C-alpha cells in the first residue's frame, strides 16, 4: 500500500501522536481519586516497538499495547473518604509532573522531525515522476 | 502430418550423406523491443497493484529504457522504408 | 477494441485512484462528525474487480438504446474518541498524500503510452 | 487487527461511563 | 556508449533511495526501546562502493551491506520501567538525530541530481537518434 | 536485498 | 445522525 | 573501499 | 598542481587527527 518511506514516517507520526496522548491523559488524572469503579488511576506508559518488517533491515515504529506502571501508589492519611483501607490511606496516582512535561516535550519534537523528513521526502517524490515524462 | 514426418525423415537421411537472415534479424529485433516494452509494462502494474519490493525507480527508468527502445524502432523503420522507396524508384 | 485492452489496467486504476481519494478527503472532511466511521476501500482487490454488459438489442431507428446506471471497508481505529469519531488525522493524511503521488504516476505512465502510441503513428 | 487496517465491521460505539452500571 | 548512463544512475538512485530510507528509518526510532527480539534497537547504517566488477574501470555505486552504527548506547536511568538492566539502565539507541536529518537532506539532493542526469541524458539520446533527419 | 528502498511499496503484504 | 462537534460531545457527561 | 556515507565518515573518528 | 586540472598521479588520503 504506503511507499516505505511514508508507512515508517506516519507509523512515527501516530507513535508520537500516542505517546503525547498517553502523557495528556496522565497530565489530566494527577489528581483523581477514584475511577468508575473504585480503584485509583494508575500512571499509563507506552511501550515503543521497531516494526521490523523485513529481517533486522529496517522498520517503522508500533505501539504493541499501553501498560500500567508499576510503582508505589501515593497514600493521603483521608480516613474519612469511603475509599480508605483500614489503615485509613487513600490510593492517589503515582502520575510524576515533571517527567510528563518531558515527555510532552519529546514527543512534540520527534512529531515534528519526522514531519520535516516527510516534508524533505515530498519534492524528490514529485520530481521522481518527471523521468519517464 | 504423416507426409510431413516422411519429410522431415528425408531431410535428415539428406544431413547425413552431406556429413539468420535479413527478415530474421528484422524479427528479432521487433521481438526484443516488444518484449523489453512488455517487461516494462509489467512492472509498471505489478508497482500500480501494491505488491512489495517494486521500486518507482525501476519502473520509471525501465519505462524510460523502453521508450529509447521504440524510438529506435521507429527510426529504424522509418530509414528502411525510406531506402525501399529508393530502391523501387530506380529506372530499369 | 483493442486500443481498450491496452490501456483499459491504467483507466482503471487511475479512476479507482480517484475515486479512493474521494473518499478520503471525505473522511477529512468529517473529521468532526461525532458517530462518524472512517471508511476506506482496498485499492488491489477492487482493481482485480474491475479488471476482471449487454447493451439491448436496437431492431430499428426509433428503438431506444439500452441506459447504462465498489465496496467500502471500515478503518480499524486507533484511539478511542469520546464521540464516537475514528477519524486519525495522521494515518488518513499520509494516505492522502499517498494517493495524490500514485494518481500522479498513473497520469505520467498513461501518457507515456499514449505518446508511444502516437509517435509510431507519426510521419 | 493493526490499528489502521482495513475490516468489514464497524468499530463499536465508545462510551465512556462515569460511574460502574 | 550513453546506454551506460542509465544503469549507472539508477544504481545510484537506488543506493541513494535506500540510504535515505535507512535514515528515516533509524530517526522513527530514535525513542524505541524494544526490538522484535527485546533487543535494543541499534542503528543502522548502509556502505556503500563503486559497482564496478573486477576489470572495470567506473561504475555507478552499490550498497554493499547494512551494519550497525558504532557509537555508545544511550544509558537512560529508568529503574521503574519493565525493561531494565541490573541496575536499572535502559539501553536506548544511539541515533545522532541531527546526522540523521541531514543524511536524509543530503540523499534527497544526490537522488535529484541522478534525476537531472538521467532526465538529460535520454534527451540527448533521443536527438541522437534524430541524427541525420 | 535485505534493505528494501524507500520508494518501494511497503515491504508488509 | 451526527451530533454536535467538538468540547460538548468531548465532555463526559450521564446519558440521558 | 568505500565505506558509510555522510554523517558517519564526515565526523571526526576516533584515533584508532 | 591547479585545482581543476588534470593529473596522472591520484591524491594522497587526507585525515584530520584529533592529537598530533
Amino acid at each position: 500500500a504506503l511507499l516505505n518511506i511514508f508507512d515508517i514516517a506516519g507509523s512515527a507520526l501516530a507513535a508520537q501522536s500516542k505517546r503525547l496522548n498517553v502523557a495528556a491523559s496522565n497530565l489530566a488524572n494527577a489528581d483523581s481519586v477514584t475511577g468508575p469503579d473504585g480503584q485509583p488511576y494508575r500512571a499509563k506508559q507506552v511501550v515503543f516497538q521497531v516494526d521490523a518488517a523485513p529481517g533486522q533491515a529496517t522498520g517503522g515504529v508500533k505501539v504493541a499495547s499501553v501498560i500500567e506502571s508499576q510503582a508505589p501508589e501515593k497514600l493521603v492519611y483521608e480516613p474519612g473518604n469511603p475509599l480508605a483501607d483500614a489503615n485509613g490511606y487513600v490510593k492517589m496516582p503515582n502520575v510524576d509532573v515533571v517527567g510528563e512535561m518531558v515527555n510532552t516535550m519529546s514527543a512534540s519534537r520527534s512529531y515534528q522531525a519526522n514531519i520535516e523528513v516527510l516534508n524533505t521526502v515530498k519534492s524528490m517524490m514529485l520530481k521522481t515522476l518527471t523521468l519517464g515524462q | 502430418a504423416i507426409q510431413g514426418i516422411e519429410g522431415v525423415i528425408s531431410q535428415l537421411q539428406a544431413t547425413a550423406m552431406a556429413a539468420v537472415s535479413f527478415a530474421g534479424q528484422l524479427h528479432a529485433a521487433l521481438d526484443r523491443i516488444s518484449d523489453r516494452q512488455a517487461a516494462a509494462r509489467v512492472q509498471a502494474e505489478k508497482f500500480t497493484l501494491g505488491e512489495p519490493g517494486i521500486a518507482l525507480n525501476d519502473v520509471m527508468a525501465d519505462m524510460q529504457k523502453a521508450s529509447v527502445s521504440m524510438q529506435m524502432g521507429i527510426q529504424v523503420r522509418n530509414k528502411l522504408v525510406a531506402a525501399y522507396q529508393e530502391v523501387m524508384s530506380m529506372q530499369v | 477494441d483493442r486500443l481498450d485492452a491496452a490501456l483499459r489496467f491504467q483507466q482503471e486504476a487511475l479512476n479507482l485512484r480517484a475515486q479512493r481519494q474521494e473518499i478520503l478527503a471525505a473522511n477529512i472532511a468529517n473529521a468532526d462528525t461525532p458517530g462518524y466511521q472512517a471508511r476506506d476501500i482496498d485499492f488491489a482487490s477492487e482493481l482485480k474487480k474491475v479488471m476482471v454488459g449487454v447493451a439491448l438489442t436496437l431492431t430499428s431507428s426509433h428503438h431506444i438504446p439500452a441506459q447504462a446506471v465498489v465496496d467500502l471497508l471500515y478503518r480499524v481505529p486507533d484511539q478511542p474518541s469520546l464521540d464516537g469519531n475514528t477519524v486519525d488525522m495522521d494515518r488518513e493524511r499520509t494516505q492522502f498524500a499517498d494517493n495524490s503521488l500514485k494518481y500522479q504516476m498513473g497520469l505520467t505512465v498513461l501518457g507515456s503510452q499514449l505518446k508511444g502510441m502516437m509517435n509510431v503513428l507519426q510521419g | 487487527g493493526v490499528p489502521g487496517a482495513l475490516s468489514n465491521q464497524p468499530a463499536p460505539p465508545n462510551e465512556a461511563p462515569i460511574a460502574t452500571p
